[PDB]
RNA sequence: GUUGACCUCGGAUCAGGUAGGAGGACCCGCUGAACUUAAGCAUAUCAAUAAGCGGAGGAAAAGAAACCAACAGGGAUUGC
RNA sequence: AGAGACCGAUAGCGCACAAGUAGAGUGAUCGAAAGAUGAAAAGCACUUUGAAAAGAGGGUUAAAUAGCACGUGAAAUUGUU
RNA sequence: GCGUGAGCCCGGGUCGAACGGCCUCUAGUGCAGAUCUUGGUGGUAGUAGCAAAUACUUCAAUGAGAACUUGAAGGACCGAAGUGGGGAAAGGUUCCAUGUGAACAGCGGUUGGACAUGGGUUAGUCGAUCCUAAGCCAUAGGGAAGUUCCGUUUCAAAGGGGCACUCGUGCCCCGUGUGGCGAAAGGGAAGCCGGUUAAUAUUCCGGCACCUGGAUGUGGGUUUUGCGCGGCAACGCAACUGAA
RNA sequence: GAAUAAUUCUCACGCCAGGUCGUACUCAUAACCGCAGCAGGUCCCCAAGGUGAACAGCCUCUGGUUGAUAGAACAAUGUAG
RNA sequence: AAACUUUCAACAACGGAUCUCUUGGUUCUGGCAUCGAUGAAGAACGCAGCGAAAUGCGAUAAGUAAUGUGAAUUGCAGAAUUCCGUGAAUCAUCGAAUCUUUGAACGCACAUUGCGCCCGCCGGUAUUCCGGCGGGCAUGCCUGUUCGAGCGUCAU
């Protein structure tokens, strides 16, 4: 056969995915055995096989990864790898909600004496 | 010596792999300039530091 | 050796009685596996494309 | 016997491979590296020679992680996928 | 006697967190020379600099007078 | 990212090239040399002498007074007339 | 050909892509020297020389080519504190087979520890892994502006052993404590013979053994005087309860 | 902890398993260090016959070499005997 | 008279100056602020149909997914597509993943691929032994939780 197309792999579930994953390894192992002592057009298949397995692996992982992200939402604590990663320094600034709080005396003055919109004639 | 360590064994394996002449097509590629290997080693010429 | 023995059984459904190993000067491991006397080798090698 | 005769008595090694810099500068008896200062927490570095400083500074290696931050900053450290993507 | 509080000092692979390293052109501190000039040389000069050590940011530091003045008085800090 | 009354392969950064590489020291460290065929490889089929390296004919090209020791090819120094 | 001169202009040959005259502006602006810097080349010169460790010779074969290739036959040396047979440190593919232009083997070279293409190192019993020695470094603490210096049982609340559930949870005893690294020549559980490959073997093949750890059965032994008998004795035998 | 069996017998026989790394070759008038295929230097194990007091010197067996640029002539001055 | 030494010319040699070129340096000006225990900089070992180095990547290993473009790559071989849609490329962009052994480096150590402990699953009669697989075990400090020590101390 040939390379497995990435288009159909998305509309599956884990059971066929693992069967396809399991079978693909089998031919790759055996087909390699032919490589010793004989060179032919079958060598091209070796590259195609390896590359196909990669696609199926990412699909299984991506499908699994999305599922538990939904599960851990609406929760206070979640795993370290699913938390957003920006920057060590960027994760420790004060939040905008707290970096914008003010005191009552400061608020009292600004409610009654804010900046105005004036103009001066010449 | 016949007594070695895995690290010394491992270093010797790599230093043996990178000592052979250049393959043949490389000098037949378009716009190529490599002529002869510039990092050849020989056990009776120059010891690298392990 | 434990991993090699188990792996052979799951791949080729063959059983061994003794396994020896060494590390070649290039950095790969070579393993000698001897088979139970009730099974012959040649046919299995031919069946599994050995030789 | 000050010279040539006494060079044939050398068959011992004072230095070995270092685990942190791969350089053969680990003193065997002291067990401290004469170039990276291992096992000290911080790496040896001195200002009375800047040639030795340039030989090991950022950008002389693979840069497996730092060399991808410029792109991420320009794009604003976002997340998610384009609306028309597939694979959920 | 029993029971229930308080104060100080501890254990725990208890729940949740945080610092080390890199870089150091520019910045904030500590420590700290000699060559050289004086036609010699010791105070002096090179210099409150080079080397060493600690600590941060895109700028850092300073800052709303226990100020300057002696005028008909000016009015946080920074830079030319 | 944009520029110069800057340098033009012994110059300009130590590095225009598989350069902090090859190499030296037990070590801290020290640290180079090396750019240019032709528009296009069209990188010399075939015959002949030779054990072979190669030579002589014969070819490609505007030019082989451009033949992978390749643009132009001075002086010191050498051979023949 | 011109100019007293630094210099300028033309004729002939080679070569292949840019370059001059005049007035102003500008500078990393003119070489024989510095035991100057880098690169290249001469006379000396086919000269000095290739002289320690006793030494070679005949026939045949391969080959374009043989003193230093191979086989046979002579003549010699090392003379068991060896020019023999194996190892520790160090070396790192130098080991074996097949082939080979140039370069290297201070003469030659069909030969090579050189060049090209492939192959080769099997362990419960040999070592490392375990224990400490001289010595090095964490912990409790105290110095120092600081990188860090001392400190190794010290002015420390420092551990480890047993059992049962329905089951993880629960129970019961002993305590001054007392951490790691450091030997291929120190201490230390256990394998011998015969054969085999171009290249490994106390490992591979055949035979005959041994040590440690873990679960279990048969034979035998002991007991109704509940945990054996004999010898005067030194002691004997196939066994013959033993926690803190 | 037994009287129809019980047994915590260090006796005999019988069951299962034993993980990881090194193992080629030289150890030196050519495989180590001295710029090199350098008369230098570098730790050990086994040790035949004869003369002789003897691991002295001299000759031989097992085993190993026949490798150090060659041909011709025999002046001076040399080095060694 | 030849030979030898010397001078000049033509041609042929050794060597790489001069002329022209340049994906390279140097200086000035302008815009921006982004490393790390969610494991940085650096180091080691690996990965290609035929690769040693450089460049790129990490057992999903000369790369995977997703978006954009729209017919290649090229030293050889081999295939892939072909235009319906089911899409070449060492292409450009990049919002999802993988990421061996190490390194501040974190079970104890390391001149050793050395030696430990806890929990769960799978085999061998097995809670205690052996093998395989997965998840864990550093130090300083803060807030809270729980269990404790003291005639320091309060009331029966
Ligand atoms: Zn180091």
């Amino acid at each position: 056969n040939g390379k497995v197309k990435a288009g159909q792999l998305w509309s599956k579930n884990k059971e066929e995915l693992t069967k396809i994953l399991g079978e693909l390894k089998t031919e790759l192992s055996q087909l390699r055995i032919q490589k010793i002592s004989s060179s032919g057009a079958k060598l091209n298949k070796i590259h195609d096989l390896r590359k196909s397995i990669a696609r199926v692996l990412t699909v299984i992982n991506a499908k699994q990864r999305a599922q538990l992200r939904l599960f851990y939402k609406n929760k206070k604590y979640l795993p370290l790898d699913l938390r957003p990663k920006l920057t060590r320094a960027l994760r420790r600034r004060l939040s905008k909600e707290d970096a914008s709080r003010v005191l009552e005396k400061t608020k009292k003055r600004l409610t009654h004496f804010p900046q105005r919109k004036y103009a001066v004639k010449a | 010596p016949s007594h070695k360590t895995f690290r010394i064994k491992q270093k010797l394996a790599k230093a043996q792999k990178q000592n052979r002449p250049i393959p043949q097509w490389i000098r037949l590629r378009t716009g190529n300039t490599i002529r002869y290997n510039a990092k050849r080693r020989h056990w009776r010429k120059t010891r690298l530091g392990l | 050796k434990a991993q090699i023995k188990q792996a052979l059984k799951k791949l080729y459904d063959i059983d061994t009685v003794k396994i020896n190993t060494l590390i070649r000067p290039d950095g790969t491991k070579k393993a000698f596996a001897r088979l139970t006397p009730d099974v012959d080798a040649l046919d299995i090698a031919a069946t599994k494309l050995g030789l | 016997t000050k010279g040539t005769s006494s060079f044939g008595k050398r068959h011992n090694k004072t230095h070995g491979l270092c685990r942190r810099c791969g350089r053969r500068s680990l003193h065997n008896q002291k067990k401290v590296c004469a170039s990276c200062g291992y096992p000290a927490a911080k790496t040896r570095k001195y200002n009375w020679s800047e040639k030795a400083k340039r030989r090991k500074v950022t950008g002389t290696g693979r840069m497996r992680y730092l060399s991808t931050v410029p792109r991420r900053f320009k794009n604003g450290f976002r997340t998610g996928v384009p609306k028309g993507a597939r694979g959920p």
